[PDB]
């Protein structure tokens, strides 16, 4: 894989409960991908054209804790499992992929970069099988073309007896379809 | 009622 990644934590379990309740986060923001938490689960958000995109089944209808207080969702599509908030200052906006390269790369919450073979518009095969538990918490994470552009975000895993052989994702196209119906 | 919180980030190269 050409692409690499590392993570940096910003908050602990306590300051997260606090920030959750005040909706106000002073921490400086960086990175293409944000690691997000509610009370009951963790997941990922990918910034693309100034919107922080993630899944509904992680974020629900919630606000994002921000510097000027809670940020209201700018896009909400329950049935796509997609939501987006305006990207906080300093998040690194990613660029959409359109060249349609066949081999993709999933970035997990562990900052691992996993080879995927595109099988269709919103489906991708894992060249190498992984535990479901290993992917759990990476919904919202980006699938990248080899150039580092974003093709989609991770939505669900195709799996059997706790082993995942494929990923279902929201193609960067659907993020247009929600924006138009705004 | 609780807002979602950024607890970390991932840097890409
Ligand atoms: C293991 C990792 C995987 C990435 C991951 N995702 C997840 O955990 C996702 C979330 C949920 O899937 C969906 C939820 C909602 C959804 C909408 S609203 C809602 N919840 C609520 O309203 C509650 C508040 C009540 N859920 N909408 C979807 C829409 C889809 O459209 C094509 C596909 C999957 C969806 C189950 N799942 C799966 O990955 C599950 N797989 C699964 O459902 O099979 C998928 C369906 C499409 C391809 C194969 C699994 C691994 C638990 C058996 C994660 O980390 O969260
Ligand atoms: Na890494």
């Amino acid at each position: 894989a050409p692409i690499t990644a590392y993570s940096q934590q910003t908050r602990g379990l306590l300051g997260c409960i606090i920030t959750s309740l005040t909706g106000r986060d002073k921490n400086q923001v960086d990175g293409e991908v944000q690691v997000l938490s509610t009370a009951t689960q963790s997941f990922l958000a990918t910034c693309v054209n100034g919107v922080c995109w993630t899944v509904y089944h992680g974020a629900g209808s919630k606000t994002l804790a921000g510097p000027k207080g809670p940020i209201t969702q700018m896009y909400t599509n329950v049935d796509q499992d997609l939501v987006g908030w305006p990207a906080p200052p300093g998040a690194r906006s990613m660029t959409p992929c359109t060249c349609g390269s066949s081999d993709l790369y999933l970035v997990t919450r562990h900052a691992d970069v996993i080879p995927v073979r595109r099988r269709g518009d919103s489906r991708g095969s894992l060249l190498s099988p992984r535990p479901v538990s290993y992917l759990k918490g990476s919904s919202g994470g980006p699938l990248l073309c080899p150039s580092g552009h974003v093709v989609g975000i991770f939505r669900a895993a195709v799996c059997t007896r706790g082993v995942a052989k494929a990923v279902d994702f929201i193609p960067v196209e659907s993020m247009e379809t929600t924006m138009r119906a705004s | 009622k609780g807002s979602v919180v950024i607890v970390g980030r991932i840097i890409l190269s």
